[PDB]
């Protein structure tokens, strides 16, 4: 955790994103946490069909 | 006499729960077209974590003295 | 060379030539980000979004025969050590995980990994280097060759780092004659060192000796793009429709796994060509055969341990694993659905050697490799 502007907790992420930007991490605040979907899984499950379609736990909203 | 299995369970000898005379084999139950959704198992195998058997440690046994004869798998 | 009473052992030996050397990374090109000239800390932020040609950056061969030993296999390397600490300490290393010594020399004339060259500078005030005395590794001749572990080997495999050295070239083209005489395969690696990014024509002029007498080659995804078109094959990977997409995976704007057609790989074909072998990382396979071609899908997942994850040694353990299932299966050859099969193991072996610091620390095990592919892989495919 890190105190951010305007007083605010701030946690780091990982953006997952087809860019490649330079830096992949951002200190996101509890303003912006609850409109995005933060993952907890795991890349290690392959299926018949694309890996893309694989599901694990996620944190959206407050569910 | 006591049939082909010597009555095994008479004894306690290893031998299958269930008889290898009868045996007989299912009926052709409803295959997958004709089942509600819920049941469908749905033709693509599906990775879970619980995929793998539990390594165990009778399992292991069981497996080692079946080589040596004092195990009938 | 005929000496022998009983069986050779069960699992066939592999034939490792090239130079023994520690840590060493021969393929680099210009990387577009970099993290800080002077923090080390924050380089391993490099390690999670690789710069797509170090993703599966492979090594020197005795990574891969000690990769290929680690799983289960039989390898030998024959190189040349000066009689330093280094070049002890080297031989060591290597002997300490039952890799086959048999056909290292040790020499007193030159050190290890230490070559003598001379400041040239030229006109303007660009500097230059000339090789003045080689290191010992690149100093193997023709007559020292042990004309035991190529009689007995049943897979030739080197790198192309051995074609930057005139007397190397020479040795190589001995050994591989020795080894075709023999009735062994030809593996051929094509990580490329530095000079060699330089122009695809003189690349290719200088590997089309070496290219033409290899039974299997495995290229990763940029040393083939490289090797035909890099502009075209840029262009093409960056491209979305205008108006609409064509099917539907188009809508979702994926990553582009293309699966190369015979006729572009076509240049790069020849009769006695047994396997191509195209990895994308650990992502994905492709491999074409004389009369079926097809592409093995995988995963990857460094940021499961962000800090101790270095990628460095992973396509080293995928040729290994590769290497590895061609001499203990040999229906593999001519199955489709054996050889796709049976080149997951290899996809585990470089999962699993991405976890770890060190190209030799952390290379996994048989039983490792096979956990990992039966745990991510559904029982269908295993």
């Amino acid at each position: 955790a890190r105190i951010g502007p305007w007083g605010s907790l701030e946690s780091p992420y990982y953006e997952i994103s087809e860019r490649s930007k330079r830096v992949q991490m951002l200190y996101l605040s509890p303003s912006r946490d609850e409109y995005y979907m933060l993952a907890s899984g795991n890349s290690l499950a392959l299926n018949q069909g694309i890996q893309e379609e694989q599901v694990v736990p996620a944190r959206y909203r407050q569910e | 006499e006591l049939s082909e299995y010597e009555k095994d369970k008479k004894f306690g000898r290893p031998h299958p729960f269930v008889d290898p005379k009868v045996k007989k084999p299912i009926e052709e139950p409803l295959t997958s077209e004709e089942l509600w959704w819920n049941w469908r198992k749905p033709d693509k195998e599906q990775w879970s974590r619980w995929q793998r058997r539990k390594p165990d440690v009778e399992t292991v046994f069981l497996k080692a003295m079946a080589e040596t004869g004092q195990v009938k798998l | 060379d005929d000496g022998m009473d009983f069986p050779y052992l069960d699992p066939p030996l592999i034939c490792c030539f090239g130079a023994v050397q520690k840590e060493f990374v021969p393929s680099v090109r210009v990387s577009e980000h970099q993290m800080d000239p002077d923090i080390y800390s924050g380089w391993k932020m490099m390690q999670w979004n690789p710069p797509e040609f170090g993703r599966a950056p492979g090594g020197p061969v005795s990574n891969v025969a000690i990769s290929h030993v680690r799983l289960g296999g039989r390898a030998a390397v024959i190189g040349k050590v000066g009689e330093d600490d280094f070049g002890e300490e080297l031989v060591l290393m290597m002997n300490k995980e039952n890799v086959q010594t048999r056909a290292v020399k040790f020499d007193s004339n030159v050190k290890t990994a230490c070559s003598y060259m001379r400041v040239k500078f030229s006109d303007d005030g660009k500097m230059k280097m000339e090789t003045v005395k080689e290191a010992a590794e690149d100093s193997l001749v023709a007559s020292e060759l042990n004309l035991a572990v190529l009689k007995e080997a049943r897979i030739f495999h080197f790198n192309s780092e051995v074609l930057t050295s005139p007397s190397m070239n020479t040795t190589l083209f001995r050994a591989i004659k020795l080894s075709k005489k023999f009735g062994g395969l030809v593996f051929f690696d094509l990580n490329l060192p530095l000079p060699l990014w330089k122009s695809r024509d003189e690349t290719r002029e200088v590997i089309k000796q070496a290219w033409e007498e290899a039974n299997i080659i495995e290229v990763s995804r940029e040393e083939l793009e490289f090797l035909l078109d890099e502009d075209h094959y840029e262009r093409r990977k960056n491209y979305r429709p205008q108006y609409y997409s064509e099917n539907y995976e188009q809508s979702k704007n994926r990553r582009d796994y293309y699966h190369y057609t015979r006729e572009e790989i076509s240049p790069l074909w020849h009769d006695g060509l047994k396997f191509l072998f195209v990895t994308d990382g650990t992502l994905r396979i492709h491999y074409y055969a004389p009369s079926f071609d097809g592409v093995v899908v995988g995963t990857e997942d460094v940021l499961i341990t962000p800090f101790t994850c270095d990628r460095t040694g992973s396509g080293d353990a995928v040729v290994a694993g590769i290497m590895r299932k061609l001499t203990s299966h040999p229906e593999m050859y001519e199955d489709q659905d054996v050889l796709e099969r049976q080149l997951r193991f290899s996809i585990a072996a470089g999962i699993i050697s991405q976890w770890t610091i060190g190209a030799v620390r952390g290379f996994p095990t048989e039983s490792a490799t096979q956990n990992l592919k039966e745990q991510v892989y559904v029982p269908s495919m295993w």
